[PDB]
Protein backbone atom coordinates (compact mmCIF):
# COMPACT_ATOMS: atom_id res chain seq x y z
CA UNK A 1 0.00 0.00 0.00
CA UNK A 2 1.80 2.99 -0.89
CA UNK A 3 0.57 6.55 -2.26
CA UNK A 4 -3.34 5.60 -1.46
CA UNK A 5 -2.98 3.13 -3.62
CA UNK A 6 -3.73 -0.86 -2.53
CA UNK A 7 -1.76 -3.60 -4.80
CA UNK A 8 -2.17 -7.09 -4.56
CA UNK A 9 -0.03 -10.07 -6.24
CA UNK A 10 -0.48 -14.03 -6.37
CA UNK A 11 0.38 -16.90 -7.72
CA UNK A 12 -1.35 -20.63 -7.09
CA UNK A 13 0.67 -24.18 -7.33
CA UNK A 14 -0.29 -27.49 -6.29
CA UNK A 15 2.23 -28.29 -3.80
CA UNK A 16 3.51 -32.20 -2.20
CA UNK A 17 2.33 -32.77 1.49
CA UNK A 18 4.42 -32.51 4.27
CA UNK A 19 7.81 -30.41 3.18
CA UNK A 20 6.96 -26.43 4.21
CA UNK A 21 7.76 -23.53 1.83
CA UNK A 22 9.96 -25.93 -0.61
CA UNK A 23 12.66 -24.87 -3.27
CA UNK A 24 11.53 -23.54 -6.14
CA UNK A 25 11.10 -20.01 -7.68
CA UNK A 26 7.53 -18.60 -8.76
CA UNK A 27 6.49 -14.56 -9.56
CA UNK A 28 3.39 -13.66 -8.15
CA UNK A 29 1.36 -11.83 -11.26
CA UNK A 30 -0.41 -9.00 -10.21
CA UNK A 31 -4.49 -9.18 -9.47
CA UNK A 32 -5.91 -6.37 -7.48
CA UNK A 33 -5.14 -2.63 -7.65
CA UNK A 34 -7.66 -0.12 -6.05
CA UNK A 35 -7.16 3.70 -4.65
CA UNK A 36 -8.29 3.07 -1.49
CA UNK A 37 -6.14 5.88 0.60
CA UNK A 38 -5.88 4.55 3.91
CA UNK A 39 -3.47 4.14 6.64
CA UNK A 40 -2.75 0.23 7.28
CA UNK A 41 -0.32 -0.08 10.29
CA UNK A 42 -1.46 -3.38 11.65
CA UNK A 43 -3.88 -6.26 10.02
CA UNK A 44 -5.25 -9.92 10.94
CA UNK A 45 -6.39 -12.79 9.29
CA UNK A 46 -10.05 -14.68 8.84
CA UNK A 47 -10.96 -18.47 8.81
CA UNK A 48 -14.04 -20.10 8.48
CA UNK A 49 -15.11 -23.50 11.02
CA UNK B 1 -47.58 29.76 18.33
CA UNK B 2 -48.03 28.66 15.07
CA UNK B 3 -48.19 25.39 13.13
CA UNK B 4 -44.41 25.00 11.75
CA UNK B 5 -45.58 22.86 8.58
CA UNK B 6 -47.15 24.14 5.77
CA UNK B 7 -47.79 22.11 2.55
CA UNK B 8 -48.48 23.93 -1.27
CA UNK B 9 -51.42 23.38 -3.29
CA UNK B 10 -50.63 22.24 -6.61
CA UNK B 11 -53.11 22.15 -8.99
CA UNK B 12 -53.11 21.86 -12.11
CA UNK B 13 -54.13 25.34 -13.10
CA UNK B 14 -50.99 27.89 -10.90
CA UNK B 15 -49.18 30.07 -12.46
CA UNK B 16 -45.44 29.30 -13.32
CA UNK B 17 -44.12 30.42 -10.18
CA UNK B 18 -46.84 28.19 -8.08
CA UNK B 19 -45.94 25.66 -10.61
CA UNK B 20 -43.96 22.73 -8.91
CA UNK B 21 -40.01 22.24 -9.90
CA UNK B 22 -37.85 19.49 -9.69
CA UNK B 23 -33.97 20.97 -9.23
CA UNK B 24 -31.40 19.13 -8.77
CA UNK B 25 -27.89 20.50 -7.23
CA UNK B 26 -24.45 18.87 -8.38
CA UNK B 27 -22.13 19.57 -5.52
CA UNK B 28 -18.27 19.28 -6.52
CA UNK B 29 -15.41 18.46 -3.92
CA UNK B 30 -11.88 17.72 -3.75
CA UNK B 31 -10.59 16.74 -0.45
CA UNK B 32 -7.09 15.39 -1.62
CA UNK B 33 -8.66 11.64 -2.54
CA UNK B 34 -7.42 9.40 -5.14
CA UNK B 35 -10.94 9.35 -6.08
CA UNK B 36 -11.98 10.11 -9.70
CA UNK B 37 -15.60 10.20 -11.46
CA UNK B 38 -14.99 11.21 -14.94
CA UNK B 39 -13.68 9.84 -18.14
CA UNK B 40 -12.99 10.34 -21.68
CA UNK B 41 -14.84 9.65 -24.57
CA UNK B 42 -12.66 10.15 -27.21
CA UNK B 43 -10.95 7.70 -29.09
CA UNK B 44 -10.30 7.62 -32.67
CA UNK B 45 -10.12 4.90 -35.28
CA UNK B 46 -6.53 3.22 -35.00
CA UNK B 47 -4.58 2.93 -38.30
CA UNK B 48 -1.76 1.00 -39.51
CA UNK B 49 1.70 1.30 -41.68
C1 LIG C 1 -2.01 8.76 7.88
O1 LIG C 1 -1.01 9.23 8.86
C2 LIG C 1 -0.34 10.45 8.48
C3 LIG C 1 0.69 10.76 9.55
O2 LIG C 1 0.19 10.57 10.87
C4 LIG C 1 -1.37 11.56 8.27
O3 LIG C 1 -0.72 12.75 7.84
C5 LIG C 1 -2.40 11.13 7.24
O4 LIG C 1 -3.38 12.14 7.07
C6 LIG C 1 -3.07 9.84 7.67
N1 LIG C 1 -4.07 9.43 6.70
C7 LIG C 1 -5.19 8.78 7.02
C8 LIG C 1 -6.11 8.45 5.88
O5 LIG C 1 -5.45 8.44 8.17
Amino acid sequence: NIDGYFKIYSKHTPINLVRDLPQGFSALEPLVDLPIGINITRFQTLLAL
Amino acid sequence: CYFPLQSYGFQPTNGVGYQPYRVVVLSFELLHAPATVCGPKKSTNLVKN
